[PDB]
C-alpha cells in the first residue's frame, strides 16, 4: 500500500538524516569554548547517547508498525474463519 | 557570569527537533493504520 | 449455504474497534511528547 | 506518578474485560459443516491470538514511552552541561 511504502521511505530517510546530523552536531561541538568542569568530550558523549535514543525510538516505531500489520492479518484470518472459509 | 552562545545551542536544538518531527510522522501513519483496520 | 449472524460479528467488532482507539490514544500521547520536548 | 503507565494498565484491564465479554458472545456461535472443519473453539483460539497481539502492542508502547522519558532526561542533562549547570 502507499502508506506502507511511504513509511518505509521515511524510515530510510530518517536513518540518513541521523547520520548526517550526527556529524553536523559533532563539528559544532568541538568548536565549543568551555571551562566549570565540562569538556567538549563530555558533551560529545552525552550527544552520542541522545543519538542512540533516536535510533532506538525509530526501530521501536517500525516494530509497532509491523505488529499492526500482524494485527490486521489476524483480523482477516478471524473474519475468514467466522465466514466459514 | 557564565556566557554561552545561544545561537549554537539553538542550531543543535533545531537538528534534534527535525528528528523528533520525523518520529512524529511515523506515528501519524500508524494512527492511520489503526483507524483503518476493520474486523469486518 | 453457511449462515452466520452478522449482528453478532458486529458486537465483536465494536469491542475491538474501541481497543484500536485505545492504542491510538496511547501512541498519540507519545507523539504529543515528541512534539513538545526540546533541547532548550 | 507515571501517568502513562497508569493509562497502559487501564488499557490492559480493558483487554481482560472485553475479552471476557467476547467469550460470552462465543457461547452463541454455532457449529456447521464446512470444508475447513471450523468449530467455535477454533474461533475462540483465533480471537485470543488477536488479544495476544494487543497485549504485545500495549507493552511495546510502554517501552517507547520509557525511551521518550530517557530522551527528556538526556536533553535536560545536556542542557545543564551546555549552560554551565
Amino acid at each position: 500500500s502507499a502508506p506502507a511504502d511511504y513509511f518505509r521511505i521515511l524510515v530510510q530517510q530518517f536513518e540518513v538524516q541521523l547520520q548526517q546530523y550526527r556529524q553536523q552536531i559533532e563539528e559544532l561541538e568541538n568548536h565549543l569554548a568551555t571551562q566549570s568542569h565540562i569538556t567538549p568530550q563530555d558533551l560529545s558523549m552525552a550527544m552520542q547517547k541522545i543519538y542512540q535514543t533516536f535510533v532506538a525510538l525509530a526501530a521501536q516505531l517500525q516494530s509497532i508498525h509491523e505488529n499492526v500489520k500482524v494485527l490486521k492479518e489476524q483480523y482477516l484470518g478471524y473474519r475468514k474463519m467466522f465466514l466459514g472459509d | 557570569s557564565y556566557y554561552i552562545d545561544a545561537d549554537l545551542l539553538r542550531e543543535i536544538k533545531q537538528h534534534l527537533k527535525q528528528q523528533q518531527e520525523g518520529l512524529s510522522h511515523l506515528i501519524s501513519i500508524i494512527k492511520d493504520d489503526l483507524e483503518d483496520i476493520k474486523l469486518v
